[PDB]
């Protein structure tokens, strides 16, 4: 069952900066990825899936890109409205899994 | 019009439907055996058009049993019906060219 | 003939745009991508983008903020490539290569170097640089000229038009108050000077002025 | 000549467009892809080759869907071409041998 | 992304010695690696396909070898007209990937 690793846990960053998580496969999953955005007593949101492809309604500001088994979800230029939990999810492999998550502090 | 030429069609038609179908079989059979890759149906249905046409490269393949009995069908489907067409042509080629004499 | 020309220099202000060519010569194929490079001062090549002429479709790096927009020109055989909101951080020098879409970059171009400031262009001052009269010599002399006064970057030094590349240094420039300045040397046998010319060629493509200047000895 | 002589030879002629065709259009489509491998002419070529005959070693695959169509047309021109080849060997066989009698 | 790996940075060799770069590729790429040449201020210049073709117009004193993860450029006694900056560059998936550098040093 892919394991997917999301390291750092935190990320701290200074206003209009541009901030990147990354998230580690446990074996090559192509592009398989998707992106997560959960703000504080919130649902998730998706934010990017297959690795790049953006999502309508998403600002132009979030960016995805990665395949095999190292993956990165950017922002340029963070703001407030950003301050969250994000994750990673993959549909490689059966059964779907989630990665343990990046809380961003600015 | 032509018994062989409406068989040829009717092939073709019945293909698309096997292929469509075993799309959605392939998926639902697939989703639940760890490991399996034949989990989403854009995908799987790659996976039957390069099954059925036997070109198989791989890339994506069933894992479990009712996925496999799902392939086999995808194949002699589509093997069927790409015979069915050679025979077509031959009763086409040979029907006509007997008058060309 | 140089497959590929590339305008040598482009300035642009914080913000602003601007749009760097690259036309091509000798053979042409409809299997022909043109790649676009990015080299940072000090450090290494990355890979910006690519186009494909013949087709018209362009392909960009992900892993990198999309400052890029490729376009090409089948009747003028002239690939672009459209630079917008720049930052001091979109300068570098600018290649462009091409591919038979067989992987490899067979040929490139000289590159463009780009700057992104606030400043003014402004054209070098060339001075010579002949020995001092009690500056006793041995079989070879050394002469220069100084450039100085300048901006933006680059500035191409070459001595009697290249035939004397030879024994030639063009020293690194060095920034200062908006203004690059940059010395270049040349050692020839002494007893040929100055029986026979040394001139010192200076070209400043980002302000289009080229200046030549003779070299001899003091008074 | 004959018919079915005819149009398999300009079965073959259509291959070989096709094959260049795809080749060319696998790289446009493939390009762009993270990860794809279907991205230079000369392996594309190759890609072609071994897809219109069915034989899908995989080394190489599309990953795109324009790739994968580009693919569903190579297969089915291959498979149609060697097809219609062989109803034009059994015209000529069995027109032939009924003079035999 | 493939990751090519170059390693070390900077090679000082003694004048008509034999030198050898490296290049490590994240993953295997088969012999899809080329390396490129850059003197000062200058731009590069391809210097062998496909890991070991040479091209033409290169001196027979340049080759290289390798397949799969790891690749070698050697020169059989190396020269002055040598010292530059040394890149390999694969093309066997999407996007084509450069190497960090390595300079020659006499
Ligand atoms: C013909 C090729 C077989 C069909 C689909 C393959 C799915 C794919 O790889 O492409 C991924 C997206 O597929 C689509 O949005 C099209 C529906
Ligand atoms: C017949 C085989 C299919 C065609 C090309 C395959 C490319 C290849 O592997 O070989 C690599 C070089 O291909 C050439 O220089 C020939 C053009």
């Amino acid at each position: 069952d892919i394991l997917l690793t999301q390291s750092p846990a935190i990320l701290s960053v200074s206003p209009g900066e541009r901030v990147s998580f990354s998230c580690r496969a446990s074996q090559s999953i192509g592009t398989d990825i998707h992106w997560y955005q959960q703000r504080t007593n919130g649902s998730p949101r998706l934010l990017i899936k297959y690795a790049s492809e953006s999502i309508s309604g998403i600002p132009s500001r979030f960016s995805g890109s990665g395949s095999g088994t190292d993956f990165t979800l950017s922002i340029n230029s963070v703001e407030s409205e950003d301050i969250a939990n994000y994750y990673c999810q993959q549909s490689n492999r059966w059964p779907f899994t989630f990665g343990s998550g990046t809380k961003l502090e600015i | 019009s032509a018994l062989h030429w409406r068989a040829a069609g009717a092939a073709t038609v019945l293909l698309v439907i096997v292929l469509l179908a075993g799309s959605y079989l392939a998926v639902l059979a697939e989703r639940g055996a760890p490991g399996a890759q034949l989990i989403t149906y854009p995908r799987a249905l790659w996976w039957a058009c390069e099954t059925a046409t036997t070109v198989g490269y791989x890339d994506l393949y069933p894992v479990t049993l009712w996925g496999r009995l799902v392939a086999v069908v995808v194949m002699v489907a589509g093997i069927t019906s790409f015979g069915l067409v050679t025979a077509a042509l031959a009763t086409w080629f040979v029907g006509r060219e007997q008058e060309r004499r | 003939q140089v497959q590929l020309q590339q305008p040598g220099a482009e300035l642009v202000k914080p913000g602003a745009s601007v749009k760097l060519s690259c036309k091509a010569s000798g053979y042409t194929f409809t299997s022909d991508w043109i790649h676009w490079v990015k080299q940072r001062p000090g450090h290494g090549l990355e890979w910006i983008g690519e186009i494909i002429p013949s087709y018209g479709r362009a392909n960009y790096n992900e892993k990198i903020q999309k400052k890029a927009t490729l376009t090409a020109d089948k009747s003028s055989s002239t690939a672009f490539m459209q630079l917008s909101s720049l930052t001091s951080e979109d300068s570098a020098v600018y290649y462009c290569a091409r591919e038979r879409g067989d992987g490899y970059f067979a040929v490139w171009g000289a590159g463009t170097t780009v700057t992104v400031s606030s400043a003014k262009t402004t054209p070098p001052s060339v001075y010579p640089l002949a020995p001092g009269s009690a500056a006793q010599t041995n079989s070879m002399v050394t002469l220069g000229c100084l450039v100085k006064g300048y901006f933006p970057e680059p500035v191409t030094v070459t001595w009697n038009s290249g035939s004397l590349s030879s024994g030639v240094h063009t020293f690194p420039a060095v920034l200062q108050s908006d203004l690059y300045t940059l010395s270049s040397s040349v050692t020839v046998p002494s007893s040929s000077w100055p029986s026979e010319t040394v001139t010192c060629n200076v070209a400043h493509p980002a302000s289009s002025t080229k200046v030549d200047k003779k070299i001899v000895p003091r008074d």
